[PDB]
């Protein structure tokens, strides 16, 4: 995990090959590519109030919004097992208002 | 590691508390302490100079 210690990118494995009074390291690497804008937002604020998301980040497509994770775009729907919850929308700064999806409830018509 | 990718300031100073432990909400609701404190923490590195 030490940065450019094994190459430029996030370091996925490293192969070994004898030089003449010397090694060759060959790192494979992964790197992103062909990334998109989005509009962002740190909470969302759902009757009263404020999730977090667990891992991964609130982004918006331009009229809804979804979680993905940070380093590959894959966007999911809002639940109660994507996010947690701490205090009222109160005191984040840039909070912002969804709905917050719950599958018990809709389980249970 | 590639491109230079925007994010908003905040949300990237989440991020690092979350890699050391801390959960990103500790950040979110002390956003404005933790920035006059580092705020008076670098106008006391110019003092020292
Ligand atoms: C953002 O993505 C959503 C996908 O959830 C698009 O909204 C539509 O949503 C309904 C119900 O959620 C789906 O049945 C549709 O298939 C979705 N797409 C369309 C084209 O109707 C929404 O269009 C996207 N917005 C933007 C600006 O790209
Ligand atoms: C991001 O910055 C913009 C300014 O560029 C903020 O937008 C302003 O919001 C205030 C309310 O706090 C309004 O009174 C201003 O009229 C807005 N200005 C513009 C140019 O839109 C925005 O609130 C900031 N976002 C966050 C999360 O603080
Ligand atoms: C997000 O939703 C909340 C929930 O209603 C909004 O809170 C209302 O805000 C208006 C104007 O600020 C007040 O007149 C109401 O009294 C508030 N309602 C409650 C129940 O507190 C909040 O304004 C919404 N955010 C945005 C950006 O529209
Ligand atoms: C955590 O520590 C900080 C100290 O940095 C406290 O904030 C200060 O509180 C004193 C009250 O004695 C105020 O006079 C200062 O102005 C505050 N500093 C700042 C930068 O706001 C804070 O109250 C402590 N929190 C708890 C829960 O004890
Ligand atoms: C994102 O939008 C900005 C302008 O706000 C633009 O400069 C940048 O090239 C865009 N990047 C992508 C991947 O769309």
């Amino acid at each position: 995990k030490r940065v450019d210690f094994c190459g430029k990118g996030y370091h996925l494995m490293s192969f070994p090959q004898s030089a003449p009074h010397g090694v060759v390291f060959l790192h494979v690497t992964y790197v992103p590519a062909q990334e998109k804008n989005f509009t962002t937002a740190p909470a969302i604020c759902h009757d009263g109030k404020a999730h977090f998301p667990r891992e991964g980040v609130f982004v918006s497509n331009g009229t809804h919004w979804f979680v993905t994770q940070r380093n590959f775009y894959e966007p999911q729907i809002i639940t109660t097992d994507n996010t947690f919850v701490s205090g009222n929308c109160d005191v984040v700064i840039g909070i912002v208002n969804n709905t917050v999806y719950d599958p018990l409830q809709p389980e249970l018509d | 590691a590639g491109a230079a990718l925007q994010i908003p300031f905040a949300m990237q100073m989440a991020y690092r508390f979350n890699g050391i432990g801390v959960t990103q909400n500790v950040l979110y609701e002390n956003q404005k302490l933790i920035a006059n404190q580092f705020n008076s923490a670098i106008g006391k590195i110019q003092d020292s100079l």
